RNA sequence: AGCCUCUGGCAUGUUGGAACAAUGUAGGUAAGGGAAGUCGGCAAGCCGGAUCCGUAACUUCGGGAUAAGGAUUGGCUCUAAGGGCUGGGUCGGUCGCGGCCGGCGCCUAGCAGCCGACUUAGAACUGGUGCGGACCAGGGGAAUCCGACUGUUUAAUUAAA
RNA sequence: UACCUGGUUGAUCCUGCCAGUAGCAUAUGCUUGUCUCAAAGAUUAAGCCAUGCAUGUCUAAGUACGCACGGCCGGUACAGUGAAACUGCGAAUGGCUCAUUAAAUCAGUUAUGGUUCCUUUGGUCGCCCACUUGGAUAACUGUGGUAAUUCUAGAGCUAAUACAUGCCGACGGGCGCUGACCCCCUUCGCGGGGGGGAUGCGUGCAUUUAUCAGUGGUGACUCUAGAUAACCUCGGGCCGAUCGCACGCCCCCCGUGGCGGCGACGACCCAUUCGAACGUCUGCCCUAUCAACUUUCGAUGGUAGUCGCCGUGCCUACCAUGGUGACCACGGGUGACGGGGAAUCAGGGUUCGAUUCCGGAGAGGGAGCCUGAGAAACGGCUACCACAUCCAAGGAAGGCAGCA
RNA sequence: AGCGUAUAUUAAAGUUGCUGCAGUUAAAAAGCUCGUAGUUGGAUCUUGGGAGCGGGCGUCCCCGCCGCCUCUCGGCGGGGCCCGAAGCAUUUACUUUGAAAAAAUUAGAGUGUUCAAAGCAGGCCCGAGCCGCCUGGAUACCGCAGCUAGGAAUAAUGGAAUAGG
RNA sequence: CCGCCGGGCAGCUUCCGGGAAACCAAAGUCUUUGGGUUCCGGGGGGAGUAUGGUUGCAAAGCUGAAACUUAAAGGAAUUGACG
RNA sequence: CGUCGCUACUACCGAUUGGAUGGUUUAGUGAGGCCCUCGGAUCGGCCCCGCCGGGGUGCCCUGGCGGAGCGCUGAGAAGACGGUCGAACUUGACUAUCUAGAGGAAGUAAAAGUCGUAACAAGGUUUCCGUAGGUGAACCUGCGGAAGGAUCAUUA
C-alpha cells in the first residue's frame, strides 16, 4: 500500500537508493481521515500492538476551553475558518490539529451567569430581566454577596471576546487529531493568539 | 525474522549452561522470565548437566511435573524457567535447596545452603517509581515490583526479601566500603569491597573494586549488585569466595594440593 | 514584528500566556514568561536563550528536544539554510598495509539555534546527538567557541 | 488573419418561371480493405493553434529545430499570485478648522485608508470523453542527384539543376 | 625452513621474462587391504519439475447428550473412558537458498527522554441476570446437488470461557463544588467575625483536551507523581461485575451464612522477558573509455499539517533555495547476500569466504491483500504478468529456494 | 595406499615492491615553466636542581615527591577539615591502564580417545558398605571507531598589541 | 701579476663510494633498505593500433584498450670474423 | 627490410533506421485489492392491533393463537460513485550487455614463392627524430634537429 520509508527516496547527496526489501507491515500509511463537519460518525480501525485508533470522518461537538476562566463545556463546532496549512482544509470544512474553528458561545455564558452573574453582548431587557436576575435576586446573601462580590472586578472579559459572544460564536484552535485520537478538542483563541487570526481572516478576505 | 525467535542453536548458546558440541543441534532456550537469556540457567541444565540427577531431557520432565522442584519457593513445571543471579530452588524431597551464585570464573555453581537461608534471600534494584497515588515501587532484578519501600532505598542497593510474604527485611545502600559480587562481563562472580566510583554523565558509571587479597579490577555500575554492610557478607559464599587466582597461581596452588593431600 | 512572522502563531507551549485583571501596565514586565531549560553536561544555557523573544521548537535552549548520546565537534562551512548549518569533521581513516593513514571527512548537516548569535565560517563548534529531527539533520549546535584563529 | 455585427452601401455582377434525367462544373460522405492505385500517391487528409512535457543523425557549432515523440485544453465556483495614490512633525506655547514657534514623535521593519488595469498558476464541481468544437491551422520520417545560401529568368506552354 | 633451479648467448655479467617447486583450491585419470573422523547439485538455470512425505494440539481445569464402547450405576443434570465438532493456541520458529544490495546489506559502538511487544516473571483488580439473562450454529440427525476439489443445497435439533447481554455489590452511607437555608457573637444598620447547613449537581482506576502547584527521579523532562475543569476512542476503552475440576469445612449454630485448593481466561495500570523497529559515530569490491551531480515527480531546510508506532520531505500546503564533489561525489560495473573465519604464509600482504556460527534478504515476478502480538506471512489467497495440471469444453484445481 | 592430469590461487614475486622494485644505455624523467587541491615543511618556551628511602665522610646507579587552580562549590552562632562540583584534560594528535568485547574457529592451559584428528571430560574415592568423594569445562588475541583512566617524549593548534587580566 | 671569498659555465685524477657494464664528485650516502616531494616502467609485438572522448580549419594533437601471437627481444661489456 | 604471390586464424572497419535481453523510465492505459460515499437480498429486535387463554390490580403483568404499520434503531449481502498503492499492457528515451551482416583493410602465423636490397662494416648514401612533400619497396628529398659517429684534437 501507501507506505512511509525512509527505503525510496534519494540520499542526502542525490544518489538513487536501489530497493532492500518489499514493503513490509511496519512503513504502513492508511488513508486519510480528513474530517468533515456533520453528525458523528467514527470508524474504529484495528492497528499495531493489537490497540486501536477513532478515525473521525464525521465531527460535530468539542470538549474544549477557556485558557484564564479554567473551564471547558463541550460545545458545538459550527464551522471551520483558516487552517494554517492549506486552504482547501477550510473551504471542504476539514477539522484537523491547529484547524480555527467557531463554536458556540453558549455554554460559556452561561457559567459567568451562574458565578460572576454579569452579562454578555449587550440586550435592552428581554432574556436578561427574567432570567439574569432569576440566577441573582437572593434570599440567602451575606456569605453569597461577599462571594460573588469577592467574585470581583475580575468578571472580566477583554474587549475582542466579548465582542463574539454577542454572535454566540467563539474562536477556537483544535489540539487533538480528530483522525488519530477521535475528538476534536482545543482551546478557545484567547487575547494575543486571537488577534493574528482576525487580522488572518480580515486579510484574507481583503 | 518475522515474529520472535523460539529457538536456540548449541553453539550460539552462551558459554553457560556449559554445553558440549557434539549431543546435539539446539540448546534450551530460556522461556521468557524474570532474568535476562544471556545470564540464566535454564533449570534443565542443573537437573541433567550440573546435578546429574536426570540423564536426558524427558527425566526431567518426569522430574519438575511430580512438582518437587521449587525456584524461590512456588513450584515450577516448566523445564526452560530460568533461575540468575541470587535465586533459591528448593527441591524439598532431599531438602538440599541451592542457590545459584557464580563461581570466581563465571558460570554458576552448585553450592548447597542450609534449610535456613532458604527465606532470606538478596536482590538488586533498578528503579523507584512512585506508582499512582504516590504509592512507591521496587523493581528488582528478578523483575520483582515491590509497592511500599523504605523512602531510603534509592537505585542500585540491595534488599533482603523474605520469600513466602514477599515482602522486605533491612538493606544495604551502595556507599563505599560495602561488599560487591559482580553479575556481569569479566570480573565475573568475582567479589570485594568497593574503594570508589566514577559518576559520569551519560555513559555509565565506572566502579573500581578491591578485594581480600588487594587486587583492583573496576567494572560498569550496572554489573555490581552488592551483598554487605563491609568485610561480612549476609549470604554464604563459594568455596574460593570470588578471589580470583591468576592461571599460574592456580595451576600451582591445586597441583601444590595434590602430592601432600592424601 | 519579528517572532510572529510565519503562518501559524508560533509560541512556547507550558506557558499558558493571558490572565490579567490587574494594575502594573498590562501584563508583566517580562511580559510573556519565557519556558526555557537547562540542558546537561555543564553546557551554560546562553543568554540569548532566557532573554530571547524568540522561538524554535528545535532548539534546545528554548523548547522540545532532549540530547541524549554522542557529543561531537566539528567546523561550519555554510550556513544557507535557516535554522541549520552543516559542518565538516575531519580526520585520519588508517590503513594498516600502508601503515599511514588519509584525510578523510564527513560532513554533516545539524540544527542552529537562533539564540545562538554571532556564528560564521570556519568556527569550531560543539554538536549533541539529537532526536532525528530532519532528513538528515540528527544533530543540535549546544556551544559555538569560535575559538582557533582569528579575533573577538 | 478568418468568421459574425453597428455607421455607411447594396440587391446578387446583361433575364425570369417549373424539375430535379443522363453527362458535366463546383461542393459533401462512405462498410471492409487500405496504394493492390498510375508513368508515377496526380487530388485530399493526416497533421495543424496554444500550454506543458520531450527531442535524433549530422554540422558551417549558428543551426538542425515547431526535428522526432508524447500529455493537456470546455463551463462553472473558487483560491493563490502579480500595482498605484494619500495620510505621523501628535505634546506645549503663541499667532489666525488654518499658520508660526518651540518641544517632544520620527511608523525610517512601516502600518492605515482610498483608488484601478490587467494577467498567470493551482483546486473543486461538473457535463453520453466534449472542449484550438464556427474559423485560423507545418503530414511526418530514412535516403540519393543537382544547385553553397537571397534573388532572377523565357509577359501568352520551360521557374530549373 | 627467510630458500630456489632450467632456458636468450662462439663464451660472460645483467634486465627481464618463460619453465620448473610446494601448498592450497576445484575437474576426473587409475587403484583400492583395514579402521576412525568427514564435505556433497553452490558456480550452469532463484530453470523446470512426476511422485512420496516435511505442522498439531487434551488436563482433572473451555464445550461433548456421537451409541463408539464399556461403565457400574444410574435416573438426578451429572458420573467414566470416548470417536467427531465448536473454542484456544501454533502455525510469525524451524528448514531451504542467496536472485538482489557498494554506505546499501553488516561489524563494533551507541540511542529509544523520537516507539510497539504474544508469551514468561513480578506485581495490581470492589460500584433484578448474577443464584447468569438472551439468542444462534457444528458435530449429530436426516433430505440435497456437481463430472470434479479439503464443493455445499436444506429441514430439525444442541453446547459453551464461541456470540451477545448485564445484575447484587456500598457504604440515602462518605467526600468535591452548588447549596432551601439556619444559628451565635459583633454592628445604629449597612457591614465584620464565628459558626453550622437539609436539598441539588458531582460521587475513576483508564481517555482525550484544557489549566494549576512544585513525595521521588535523572544529566536529561515538556518525567513521574499531585490539584482543577471536561469528555467518553463512544457497540468498536478496561477493569470494572469472568468460567471449569478437586470437592474438603466451621458455625455461642442447624441450614444459613461464612470457608478451603487448584486452575482458565480477563485485563488496567503498570513493571519484566524474548524481542522487533527506526535513529548515532566509524568502518567496504572493481571503474573516470563517468566531472559535475542533485532539484514542481521532495532535491536540503523552515513552518504548519495528513498518515503511522515513532521522530522524522513518511506524505500535503505555503515559504526558503538549498545539499554532495576530485579527502574523488555523481555516473557505470561485480564470477557481491553482509560479518564471524581460510589457505597461504621469514615480518607486511593475497585471494577466498554462496561453507553448519551470527547478521540480512527471497519464495518464478511484482503488487496488493486478508488474517493475525507478532506477517505485507507464500506448506493462504488476488489478480496480473510470467509458469504449468484434470475436463463431461460448462468448468476446475498449479507452486520443492521443507525433506526424499 | 594413494597416486596421477584439468585448471582458480599463494609462496615462490627484491616480477606490483607500506615494509620494499625500477627510470645513462636494458621497458622508463613532461619540451619547458607557472599553479589550485594533496603531500610535505628550520630553529625557538622548566630547568638544572631539592628531600628522602633502596642497590652498588662522601661520589655512582636505583624509587615515592616538590596536574596546576578552586576552596566561587560539599561537609568525609563561627567553624575548620577537605572531598563533592568545575576552570578541564587551550584543542587535539600521540602513548600507556581499564571496561567492553557472542560462541565455533584461532592461538593454548587441563586430560592412556589404546595414539591422533579428535573428545571434553574425566578422575578419583571406593572389594561397590562410598551405599560416596574430587576437580574441571583453563587462558591470550579480538583491527579501526567508539568508551575509560595514566604520561606529556614529539606534530600541529591555541591564547595579551587600535588593550587587557 | 699574485692570493682569498661567494655563487656560474666547464676540465682532469683516484681502489671514497658507487656502479650489469660501459661509466659516474657525482649515477656517491641503498639488504648498513625509508630527507621532501612530483612524474612514470613492469618480457616482445599486436600498437601508440582499434574503438571511445576531446582540441584543431587539418597534418594531426592529446587521452588510449583487447584477441592473437610470441620465446626470447634487449643491455652492457669478450673473444672471433668481415668492413 | 619492405611491397608483391599463395594458404590459415584473430580482432577491426563495414551498406544494412542490422538483431536480442536487461535495467531505468517520458507519455498514455490500468487488474485487483485497500479506503471513502451510497446501497439495501434480507434479518431481526423494539413496537401497534384482532381475537383468544394463565397471573395480577375496565386496566396492568405474563401466556396462546392470529393480523398489520413494515413506525425506528441494530445487524446486514450483492452491488454501485469516488480516491490510493499498483502488477500489467502500449508507445517513445537512455544506458548496459550480447550478437546477425553483403563487402573492405590490418596484424599475426610463418616459418622455403618474385622484385629488388632499405639496415648492420665508411652497409657502398654516418646513421637516426619530427615534420613535410614525393615514390613499385625497402624507400627517397627538403628544413630544422641527433649523435646512439665514421671526429672528445687541428696543431698562431
Ligand atoms: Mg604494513
Ligand atoms: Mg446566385
Ligand atoms: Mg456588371
Ligand atoms: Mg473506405
Ligand atoms: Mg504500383
Ligand atoms: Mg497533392
Ligand atoms: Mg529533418
Ligand atoms: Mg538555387
Ligand atoms: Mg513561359
Ligand atoms: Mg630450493
Ligand atoms: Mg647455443
Ligand atoms: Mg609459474
Ligand atoms: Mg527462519
Ligand atoms: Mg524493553
Ligand atoms: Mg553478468
Ligand atoms: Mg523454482
Ligand atoms: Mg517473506
Ligand atoms: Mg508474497
Ligand atoms: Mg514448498
Ligand atoms: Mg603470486
Ligand atoms: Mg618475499
Ligand atoms: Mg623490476
Ligand atoms: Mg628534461
Ligand atoms: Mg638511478
Ligand atoms: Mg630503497
Ligand atoms: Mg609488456
Ligand atoms: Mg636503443
Amino acid at each position: 500500500g501507501i507506505s512511509r520509508d525512509n527505503w525510496h527516496k534519494r540520499r542526502k547527496t542525490g544518489g538513487k537508493r536501489k530497493p532492500y526489501h518489499k514493503k513490509r507491515k511496519y512503513e504502513l500509511g492508511r488513508p486519510a481521515a480528513n474530517t468533515k463537519i456533520g453528525p458523528r460518525r467514527i470508524h474504529t480501525v484495528r492497528v499495531r500492538g493489537g490497540n486501536k485508533k477513532y478515525r473521525a470522518l464525521r465531527l460535530d461537538v468539542g470538549n474544549f476551553s477557556w485558557g484564564s476562566e479554567c473551564c471547558t463545556r463541550k460545545t458545538r463546532i459550527i464551522d471551520v475558518v483558516y487552517n494554517a496549512s492549506n486552504n482547501e482544509l477550510v473551504r471542504t470544512k476539514t477539522l484537523v490539529k491547529n484547524c480555527i474553528v467557531l463554536i458556540d458561545s453558549t455554554p460559556y455564558r452561561q457559567w459567568y451567569e451562574s458565578h460572576y452573574a454579569l452579562p454578555l453582548g449587550r440586550k435592552k431587557g428581554a432574556k436578561l430581566t427574567p432570567e439574569e436576575e432569576e440566577i441573582l435576586n437572593k434570599k440567602r446573601s451575606k456569605k453569597i454577596q461577599k462571594k460573588y462580590d469577592e467574585r470581583k472586578k475580575n468578571a472580566k472579559i477583554s474587549s475582542l471576546l466579548e465582542e463574539q459572544f454577542q454572535q454566540g460564536k467563539l474562536l477556537a484552535c483544535i489540539a487533538s487529531r480528530p483522525g488519530q485520537c477521535g475528538r476534536a478538542d482545543g482551546y478557545v483563541l484567547e487575547g494575543k493568539e486571537l488577534e493574528f487570526y482576525l487580522r488572518k481572516i480580515k486579510a484574507r478576505k481583503g | 525474522a518475522r515474529g520472535p525467535k523460539k529457538h536456540l542453536k548449541r553453539v550460539a548458546a552462551p558459554k553457560h549452561w556449559m554445553l558440549d558440541k557434539l549431543t546435539g543441534v539446539f540448546a534450551p532456550r530460556p522461556s521468557t522470565g524474570p532474568h535476562k537469556l544471556r545470564e540464566c540457567l535454564p533449570l534443565i541444565i542443573f537437573l541433567r548437566n550440573r546435578l546429574k540427577y536426570a540423564l536426558t531431557g524427558d527425566e526431567v520432565k518426569k522430574i519438575c511435573m511430580q512438582r518437587f522442584i521449587k525456584i524461590d519457593g512456588k513450584v515450577r513445571t516448566d523445564i526452560t524457567y530460568p533461575a540468575g543471579f541470587m535465586d533459591v530452588i528448593s527441591i524439598d524431597k532431599t531438602g538440599e535447596n541451592f542457590r545459584l551464585i557464580y563461581d570466581t570464573k563465571g558460570r554458576f555453581a552448585v553450592h548447597r545452603i542450609t534449610p535456613e537461608e532458604a527465606k532470606y534471600k538478596l536482590c538488586k534494584v533498578r528503579k523507584i517509581f512512585v506508582g499512582t497515588k504516590g504509592i512507591p515501587h521496587l523493581v528488582t532484578h528478578d523483575a520483582r515490583t515491590i509497592r511500599y519501600p523504605d523512602p531510603l532505598i534509592k537505585v542500585n542497593d540491595t534488599i533482603q526479601i523474605d520469600l513466602e510474604t514477599g515482602k522486605i527485611t533491612d538493606f544495604i545502600k551502595f556507599d563505599t566500603g560495602n561488599l560487591c559480587m559482580v553479575t556481569g562481563g569479566a570480573n565475573l562472580g568475582r567479589i570485594g569491597v568497593i574503594t570508589n566510583r566514577e559518576r559520569h554523565p551519560g555513559s555509565f558509571d565506572v566502579v573500581h573494586v578491591k578485594d581480600a587479597n588487594g587486587n583492583s579490577f573496576a567494572t560498569r555500575l550496572s554489573n555490581i549488585f552488592v551483598i554487605g554492610k563491609g568485610n561480612k557478607p549476609w549470604i554464604s559464599l563459594p568455596r574460593g569466595k570470588g578471589i580470583r587466582l591468576t592461571i599460574a597461581e592456580e595451576r600451582d596452588k591445586r597441583l601444590a594440593a595434590k602430592q601432600s593431600s592424601g | 514584528a519579528d517572532i510572529q512572522t510565519e503562518r501559524a502563531y508560533q509560541k512556547q507551549p507550558t506557558i499558558f500566556q493571558n490572565k490579567k485583571r490587574v494594575l502594573l501596565g498590562e501584563t508583566g514586565k517580562e511580559k510573556l514568561p519565557r519556558y526555557y531549560k537547562n540542558i546537561g553536561l555543564g553546557f551554560k544555557t546562553p543568554k540569548e536563550a532566557i532573554e530571547g523573544t524568540y522561538i524554535d521548537k528545535k532548539c534546545p535552549f528554548t523548547g522540545n528536544v532532549s540530547i541524549r548520546g554522542r557529543i561531537l565537534s566539528g567546523v561550519v562551512t555554510k550556513m544557507k539554510m535557516q535554522r541549520t548549518i552543516v559542518i565538516r569533521r575531519d580526520y585520519l581513516h588508517y590503513i594498516r598495509k600502508y601503515n599511514r593513514f588519509e584525510k578523510r571527512h564527513k560532513n554533516m548537516s545539524v540544527h542552529l539555534s537562533p539564540c545562538f548569535r554571532d556564528v560564521q565560517i570556519g568556527d569550531i563548534v560543539t554538536v549533541g546527538e539529537c532526536r532525528p529531527l530532519s532528513k538528515t539533520v540528527r544533530f543540535n549546535v549546544l556551544k559555538v567557541t569560535k575559538a582557533a584563529g582569528t579575533k573577538k
